């Protein structure tokens, strides 16, 4: 069971990263 | 077990000082975008016209009172929703 929850913060941590990349975008965007 | 405990223990630790990262990147971005909103409406606004003044002389029955605005004279007007 452990695995299921070690690779659900896994993706947890790949979702993070995927809003962090899309704010930077988004803030690049709004700034101009 | 110690492998799995060690691993999940990291993964909380990171995706919570990244969770903060991101509550600081969002809180920039919402204050951002609500002054770009602001600004847009700004203009938007600022397309319409200067609408006027004038200094009612007398009520005439819903939808219809009487007003004396500069040199135009006394016009009368029905008034809008309020």
């Amino acid at each position: 069971d452990l695995y299921s929850r070690y690779k659900k913060l896994q993706q947890e941590l790949e979702f993070l990263e995927v809003q962090e990349e899309y704010i930077k975008d988004e803030q690049k965007n709004l700034k101009k | 077990r110690q492998y799995y405990l060690s691993k999940i223990e990291e993964l909380q630790l990171i995706v919570n000082d990244k969770s903060q990262n991101l509550r600081r990147l969002q809180a920039q971005r919402n204050e951002l975008n609500a002054k770009v909103r602001l600004l847009r409406e700004e203009l938007q606004l600022l397309q319409e016209q200067g609408s006027y003044v004038g200094e009612v002389v007398r009520a005439m029955d819903k939808k219809k009172v009487l007003v004396k605005v500069h040199p135009e004279g006394k016009f009368v007007v029905d008034v809008d929703k309020n």
